């Protein structure tokens, strides 16, 4: 059964080094080609190198030529990436291949950006709202964190249906997450809603009640 | 060289589909090894076709690659439904390795449903900031497909627009939620705004008036 896992992948910031590591199993990396491909935030597929077996070539993309070196350890089955002077759109979930892409390892993220922050949460009320199908709709925006990741809940587990969390965001070296609940208008403002987000990294806890605009 | 795929095909279980694979600089060859792999939920990649032809160990033979016209295909014949992925293509040009952009594939589990948008407005205690962060939420939709467009005043908000890409929900739904940012100052010389949600050719439109 063979086995690839990746490892490496951490924040770093423009211009900053990194060197990532693809741990082979299953088969013994000389005599197989063997590649590092990127996915984006864009949620696209790019080839970054490839290094053929024997002791053949390596072959490197056009957006990766000359800041990054591949490197084979054949002695700990273990095949390198070198990334050194990074930039905004190096920042991806990096995975390293079989020949022909037949395997892939899990993929290590790295994210080229400024530094660590506690989140800046929003209530979202609707604006001197309506209720169709008497269900109201309310939210949370956490905005400018980093690191990822952050956990939103809404009054701490007791809603749990009609809540939509929805995926980070990167703009300008800063992640901005959503997240709602739908309720029905008997609820809400009759009773309280309060989205609680808590940020691991920083360990930062906030609690915001959602009350009308 | 550019490589361009279809960009969302939906089949319902148990026909037959086809993707494609087209090269810009000509017609694909052999020598192109062509190459297949899926992509499923939790960013999940495995390897279906290489070498034009070949099925990777494991693969269900439903998966059939081959050339045919001047592209590379990829034949799902009677396509169930743990078959929705992403599909992408690759091609080696004897030098390098191009991707192609994926193809979104939907197995209709259930019938098409639309989105449930939802626009908010920006918080006091956000514009005090200086900022203006109008949310747009969209969900229950299926297939996972969305196009968002955003006017300010009738005119198209050609920038500032930030768009999550859809998830999947416990319903086997999917979700998504677009952004739009401004300044205090911008938000303030401004009083339509609006946040346009077009699933499956119907464009549902959720608006709000500043002023
Ligand atoms: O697998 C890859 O990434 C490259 N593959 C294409 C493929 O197998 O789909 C292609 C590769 C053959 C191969 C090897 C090298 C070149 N380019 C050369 S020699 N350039 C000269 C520069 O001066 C082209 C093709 N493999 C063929 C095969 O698997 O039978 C052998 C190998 O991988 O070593
Ligand atoms: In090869």
């Amino acid at each position: 059964e063979v086995t690839l896992v990746e490892s490496g992948g951490d924040s770093v910031k423009p211009g900053g080094s990194l060197k990532l590591s693809c741990a082979a199993s299953g088969f013994t990396l000389s005599g197989e080609t063997m590649s590092w491909v990127r996915q984006t935030p864009e949620k696209r597929l790019e080839w970054v190198a490839t290094t053929l077996s024997g002791g053949g070539f390596t072959f490197y993309s056009a957006s990766v030529k000359g800041r990054f070196t591949i490197s084979r350890d054949n002695a700990q089955n273990n095949l390198y990436l070198q990334l050194n002077s990074l930039r905004s759109e190096d920042t991806a979930l990096y995975f390293c291949a079989s020949h022909r892409f037949v395997h892939w390892g899990h993929g290590t993220l790295v994210t080229v950006s400024a530094k660590t922050t506690p989140p800046s949460v929003y209530p979202l009320a609707p604006g001197s709202a309506a209720q169709t199908n008497s269900m109201v709709t309310l939210g949370c925006l956490v905005k400018g964190y980093f690191p990822e990741p952050v956990t939103v809940t809404w009054n701490s587990g007791s809603l749990s249906s009609g809540v939509h969390t929805f995926p980070a965001v990167l703009e300008s070296d800063l992640y901005t997450l959503s997240s709602s609940v739908t309720v029905p208008s008997s609820p809400r403002p009759s009773e309280t809603v309060t989205c609680n987000v808590a940020h691991p990294a920083s360990s930062t806890k906030v609690d915001k009640k959602i009350v009308p605009r | 060289a550019v490589v361009t795929q279809e960009s969302a095909l939906t089949t319902s279980p148990g026909e037959t589909v086809t993707l494609t694979c087209r090269s810009s600089t000509g017609a694909v060859t052999t020598s192109n090894y062509a190459n297949w792999v899926q992509e499923k939920p939790d960013h999940l990649f495995t390897g279906l076709i290489g070498g034009t032809n070949n099925r990777a160990p494991g693969v269900p033979a439903r998966f059939s690659g081959s050339l045919i016209g001047d592209k590379a295909a990829l034949t799902i014949t009677g396509a169930q439904t743990e078959d929705e992925a992403r599909y992408f293509c690759a091609l080696w040009y004897s030098n390098l390795w191009v991707f192609g952009g994926g193809t979104k594939l939907t197995v209709l589990g259930q019938p098409k449903s639309s989105p449930s948008v939802t626009l908010f407005p920006p918080s006091s205690e956000e514009l005090e900031t200086n900022k203006a962060t109008l949310v747009c939420t969209i969900i229950d939709f299926y297939p996972g497909v969305v196009t968002v467009d955003w006017k300010v005043d009738g005119t198209p908000v050609t920038q500032g627009m930030e768009t999550t890409q859809p998830s999947k929900q416990s319903n086997n739904k999917y979700m998504a939620s677009s952004y739009l940012t401004l300044t205090a100052r911008e938000w303030e010389r401004h009083s339509s705004y609006s946040c346009q949600v077009t699933h499956e050719g119907h464009t549902v439109e959720k608006s709000l008036s500043r002023a």
